[PDB]
């Protein structure tokens, strides 16, 4: 049964009627025990197919690893764990469906975070709204892979609000201030919605970012922007001669 | 009736006995009034226009009859005005048509109307979908048409546009600028010819792109124009940056000596429409590697962090035709100043030899040849003047200009339509990446829509830069699907799930 | 003989920013500055401290220090400078 799932798992397309049926009778023949009525599956199959999968993930991985970029490593694992995700359900009992994809991640995903949490910088200060989405559906599933990548997304909207906020004509900076942060506000607000699924940590890193880069104190002077935020509505709601009809003011 | 219920009553009544003497005889008579409204609107008469606004405005079902018969007047007069126009002045024609109408109908509204927001948004909702006419199974030419008609008035000319004219020109053209419901598709438009004429010096004045870029910013915000701006500030400062790279190299310890000249004008990535998608392995010529070489080294210490890529397409070089007696001096683009210094090597030259000098693609390679060819610079030795395997070209000395500089180089027009399709689907991925926010944000809010609430508030909210389509959104919802952003209730098929 | 009169040229930055790096001097933070590249053993060879501004942003003393002595703001994101570690 391994020998053939695993040859399912190298392109072959096996029996699955026969294959699944096996594995069923494990499972099956117990029906009468009601005192743990999968220890039989459990121990027979179950753990000799857990400790199988884990050896040929790690293979997998370390096949995978040597010969493709970061890029195209975290869309080549996706794919595996959708085939994994697919290929464990026409073959095994449904308490294993959790079980084996668990171990296909953690043997792709959770080895290497050392290569994918080296790559959370070149991919989010890049912008690869791409590979950005493979690496967080992929570290999401990790429990200690997002808090790196928040990092990294979180200096990025830093750096880049600092960016937005420098050498502004003095004329309108009261109003090239707002607009500024609005503008990286709405940029990283929709970047997270659909890159990174819109989580709460990631938009937390974002609120944490611009509120570090709003009030952000030049040397030995004070924070400016409550003074240059005051002066945008006062500059807004007196009665300019720029238009400023009353429903865009709103 | 007024004035004797004045005389002959309380002041508390005056509003109730004229209340009944309308809802007597022009509530009543509702279908006598509204049957000739439609006569009176269509054919535009003053008087009875005017009568009937100050008659059906107190009843309460009396305007949205005349609201609506006014709005189709103004759609069909803009459809009718924006029909048969010329394809010589087309841009041109088709904005002066829409402000013609618009001016003509606010003046009616304005003056027999006694003005109302009713009648001026019924004609804005007219004369949006005046503009915005899809032709059957065609795309909606009005934004081009847009960008066209701002890129020929801003453009430099010898027709004759004082800087007032096109200041009032470009103040009127945000009237139809702001009807055009396809803003995404203007904006990209309109970043690629601001490309051209910012890079190639075809603007007549860069007070007037700042002055045209900041009405766009009225009209949309600083989210619309917060590329174009950039665009622009990266024009503006390049001077200054040049003169940064001169003082660079003539505060060296040795003799610098670039050798020819140099204006440099680094753009910014993220904010220019130009990509080096159409690589093709250039190989920079040695009287070019040394500014190169020098301009990297000043970049990188001057300005830290930040990595060059060198666009060769849009690079426009001087040579000097010394060889061939020289009869004037070439503006030309550095892919055919690369085959040009490969024919200073010898009189002849072969297509592998050009492709071992310059490195270049076949293609790239066979457009500069054609260039050169259709000016006569050179000559091909083969019959077939196309390319060949070997193509032996030649070096035509008979040739000579009647100027003293001629340039020999065309990318500031022909618009490259392949380049316009790239735009188009530049605006759909854009268009995908906004819905696509618009879902996710939509559905971890509420965790439980269905499809026609899903639909409608996608449509409201993305209608103030384009107008959404259910493929579209069907696709995007698709692309979450495979991101794993995504799913369907079990219970039905109608509600959506989420991770 | 074909002699070019100019070179009007159009080149697209970007920000190039790569992790555990010095922008000023494209070289590793804990590695030695690109000044101290000679001399490598002559000095102690910690004198180049890392220096990291109130922005976040980890240069070398020496690169910093260099930067400084002609533009007083921050390479990577045009904000004044202001030491906070070391
Ligand atoms: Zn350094
Ligand atoms: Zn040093
Ligand atoms: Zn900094």
């Amino acid at each position: 049964l391994l020998r053939e799932i695993k040859n399912d798992r190298g392109g072959e397309d096996p029996n699955q009627k026969v294959i699944h049926g096996v594995i069923n009778s494990f499972v099956h023949v117990e029906q009468y025990k009601k005192k743990f009525p999968l220890k039989f599956y459990q121990e027979i199959f179950e753990s000799p197919f857990l400790t199988e999968t884990g050896e040929y993930y790690k293979q997998e991985a370390s096949n995978l690893l040597q010969e493709s970029n970061c890029s195209q490593y975290m869309e080549k694992v996706l794919g595996r764990l959708k085939d994994e995700e697919i290929r464990c359900r026409k073959y095994l009992h449904p308490s294993s469906y959790t079980k084996v994809i668990h171990e296909c991640q953690q043997r792709m995903v959770a080895d290497h975070l050392q290569f994918l949490h080296a790559e959370c910088h070149n991919i989010i200060r890049q912008e690869k709204k791409n590979d950005m989405a493979n690496m967080y559906v992929l570290l999401r599933a990790v429990s200690t892979g997002l808090p790196h990548m928040i990092q990294e997304l979180q200096n990025h909207i830093h750096d880049e609000g600092l960016r937005a906020t420098s050498n502004l004509t003095q004329e309108n900076m009261p109003t090239l201030f707002v607009e500024s942060v609005l503008e990286v506000h709405g940029k990283f607000v929709q970047l997270i919605n659909t890159v990174l699924n819109g989580d709460q940590h990631f938009m937390s890193a974002l609120d944490k970012a611009l509120t570090s880069v709003v009030n952000y104190r030049e040397p030995k002077s004070v924070c400016k922007a409550p003074e240059l935020l005051a002066k945008y509505c006062d500059n807004l709601l007196k009665k300019s001669a720029k238009g400023m009809t009353e429903n865009e003011v709103e | 009736e007024e004035i004797r219920c004045r005389k002959y009553l309380h002041p508390s009544s005056y509003t109730k006995v004229i209340h009944e003497c309308q809802q007597r005889m022009v509530a009543d008579h509702l279908q006598f009034l509204h049957a000739e409204c439609h006569n009176i609107i269509r054919q535009e008469k003053k008087n009875d226009m005017a009568n009937m606004y100050v008659l059906l405005r107190a009843v309460s079902t009396g305007l949205p009859h005349m609201i609506q018969e006014l709005q189709n007047h103004i759609h069909d007069e803009g459809l009718r005005a924006t029909s048969n126009l010329t394809q010589e002045n087309m841009p041109t024609l088709f904005v002066e048509s829409v402000l013609e109408v618009h001016g003509k109908f606010v003046q009616l509204i304005n003056t027999v109307l006694n003005g109302d927001q009713h009648f001026m948004s019924a004609l804005d909702k007219a004369l949006t979908s005046v503009v915005n006419y899809r032709e059957p199974k065609s795309v909606c030419k009005a934004p081009e048409l847009l960008a066209k008609y701002c890129d020929n008035l801003l453009k430099k000319s010898a027709k004759g546009m004082t800087e007032n004219e096109v200041e009032d020109r470009l103040t009127s053209f945000i009237t139809v600028f702001k009807y055009i419901d396809d803003k995404d598709v203007f904006q990209k438009f309109y970043a690629r010819m601001l490309a051209k004429r910012l890079i190639h010096g075809l603007s007549m004045s860069m007070d007037s792109e700042e002055a045209m870029i900041n009405k766009l910013k009225q009209a949309c915000g600083y989210e619309f124009t917060s590329k174009l701006h950039r665009m622009y500030t990266d024009m503006s400062v390049s001077a200054d940056l040049n003169n940064k790279f001169n003082n660079f190299i003539k505060n060296q310890d040795t003799v610098i000596d670039l050798g020819i000249s140099f204006q440099i004008y680094v753009l910014q990535a993220g904010a220019w429409p130009l990509t080096q998608a159409p690589s093709s392995t250039f190989a920079i010529p040695q009287e070019l590697e040394k500014s190169v070489q020098m301009f990297e080294l000043f970049y990188s210490q001057h300005f830290s962090g930040r990595k060059l890529t060198w666009l060769h397409y849009l690079c426009t070089g001087e040579v000097k035709m010394n060889y061939l007696g020289k009869p004037y001096v070439a503006m030309v683009t550095t892919y055919q100043m690369a085959v040009l210094l490969a024919f200073n090597n010898s009189e002849t030259v072969s297509y592998k030899e050009l492709q071992d000098s310059t490195q270049m693609n076949e293609k790239e390679l066979t457009k500069t040849i054609k260039s050169l060819l259709d000016v006569k610079m050179i000559n091909h030795d083969s019959e077939k003047e196309d390319i060949d395997a070997e193509s032996s070209f030649s070096l035509n000395m008979n040739f000579s200009s009647k100027r003293t500089k001629f340039k020999i180089t065309t990318s500031m027009q022909k618009d490259t339509p392949q380049e316009m399709e790239q735009t188009r689907s530049a605006v759909d991925e854009d268009r995908k990446m906004y819905l696509q926010a618009a879902i996710v944000r939509i559905m971890k809010a509420r965790k439980v829509l269905r499809h026609n609430a899903l639909i409608q508030e996608v449509i409201s909210q993305s209608r103030a830069r384009f107008n959404p389509s259910i493929s579209m959104i069907k696709k995007c919802i698709e692309v979450l699907i495979d991101k794993q952003y995504i799913e369907r209730s079990q219970a039905s098929a109608d509600e959506y799930s989420y991770v | 003989r074909f002699e070019v009169k100019k070179w009007n040229a159009v080149a697209l930055w970007a920000w190039d920013i790569v992790v555990d790096n010095c922008a000023i001097c494209r070289n590793h933070i804990m590695d030695l500055c690109i000044e101290c590249q000679a001399n490598q053993a002559s000095a102690t060879s910690e004198e180049c401290t890392v220096a990291w501004g109130v922005c976040n942003h980890a240069f070398h003393f020496h690169c910093i220090s260099r930067w400084l002595k002609t533009r007083q703001v921050c390479p990577l994101d045009n904000r004044e400078w202001e030491f906070q570690k070391y």
